[PDB]
């Protein structure tokens, strides 16, 4: 790996540099650099992967989306052929975000998932590996469909059986992974009863132990909250 | 597209 | 080159498609790839080669902006003492962009702007050897800073004297030039008078010809002198 | 920063 020779704290620093300045791929090198030290991640180290990456992921998404658009106004009647352009540059998008989730899924599994014995880290890294599967999900069309679609489900439902023995209903990571899984469920599991089941009873019983936050933790629940809202909004 | 976690 | 295989139209197709999907990185290997097949290019495609490498370099720009504030802030009476962290990160950052800018300035020599004849083809290429020379100049530090300087006046000069020759003054090339040659003068040459003196000359020129346009064209060169008049409000 | 050409 390239960043083998470089320490562990440089790789920490180098990537909160890259944060600020909005190089994301560079940041997820380096952090995949830090992780392939070996040692297990510290809170704010677990929250710098998971930004590289999304930020990393999020824009091959939004670019195959359009691409994917494309390519379906390609296949209408009337429409021109245009030869296999559309679709090998749809591929080739598809390609690099499949590596990037398999870049990510690969740390998680080496080894970063069975050493991780707190709930919160536990949690964390479990509701990456929906995540994660979650976006292979979005762009599978084959044979293995349904098993990535499984494999994202498990691992969410491993992090919400945790989270739920484990942590407060208003935790942020159990909020977040309550929303995602919600997500998993309205947008690829083709389950909108579920989605609208899980957000609304995560929304409650988070509000129901608001009273026992800080002015800051109450924040930090409030915000997440504030997304489940918007989704019930959209679903309902 | 819903939010999903920021 | 990775582009040799590809024919040159479906390199343009997919130049389209990236700018589409803001995959820029993917554009300006696109278009280096058309540019390699040889043929001089048309209007559109120099525009899509000028606007991908612009979202290139212009990333790199911000970021390496951002780095040397850090380092510059590091090196304050009573900074704390952060190790080469920030320093080689943005020598990283800043090699990076000059290769960028090396690539374009190549390809510029080899062989676009030899085999460039008509005014608005030989304008558009001189303009952007001085643009990618500036951006070099924005980081040069050394031995060769005064050179680099030179090099990007001598290409604006160039195009400037066979845009005043063979073009009018509303042309976007020729206003989109002495906007650029404006700002080396301004940021680069610490020539604020020249700066601001290009600045009002053409605009006051390009006002008094507006009168010959159609409404299409005479947008495309208001819009530009909108941008001088804001230059010029922020340097006055 | 001054506007360059956009
Ligand atoms: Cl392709
Ligand atoms: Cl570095
Ligand atoms: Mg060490
Ligand atoms: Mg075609
Ligand atoms: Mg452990
Ligand atoms: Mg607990
Ligand atoms: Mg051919
Ligand atoms: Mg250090
Ligand atoms: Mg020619
Ligand atoms: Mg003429």
């Amino acid at each position: 790996g390239a960043m083998g020779s470089m320490e562990r704290a440089s790789l920490i620093q180098k990537a909160k540099l890259a944060e600020q300045a909005e190089r994301y791929e560079d940041m997820a090198a380096f952090m995949k650099g830090a992780v392939e030290k070996g040692e297990e991640l510290s809170n704010e180290e677990r929250n710098l992967l998971s930004v590289a990456y999304k930020n990393v992921v999020g824009g091959q998404r939004a670019a195959w989306r359009v691409l994917s658009s494309i390519e379906q106004k390609s296949n209408e009647e009337g429409s021109e052929e245009k030869g296999p352009e559309v679709r090998e540059y749809r591929e080739k998008v598809e390609t690099e975000l499949q590596g990037v989730c398999d870049t990510v899924l690969g740390l998680l599994d080496s080894h970063l998932i069975k050493e991780a014995g707190d709930a919160e880290s536990r949690v964390f890294y479990l509701k990456m590996k929906g995540d994660y599967y979650r976006y292979l999900a979005e762009v599978a069309t084959g044979d293995d469909k349904k098993r990535i679609i499984d494999s994202a489900r498990s691992a969410y439902q491993e992090a919400m059986d945790i989270s739920k023995k484990e942590m407060p209903p208003t935790n942020p990571i159990r909020l977040g992974l309550a929303l995602n899984f919600s997500v998993f469920h309205y947008e690829i599991a083709n389950s909108p009863e579920e989605a609208i089941s899980l957000a609304k009873t995560t929304f409650d019983e988070a509000m129901a132990d608001l009273h026992t936050l800080s002015e800051d933790s109450y924040k930090d629940s409030t915000l997440i909250m504030q997304l489940l809202r918007d989704n019930l909004t959209l679903w309902t | 597209k819903a939010k999903s976690c920021t």
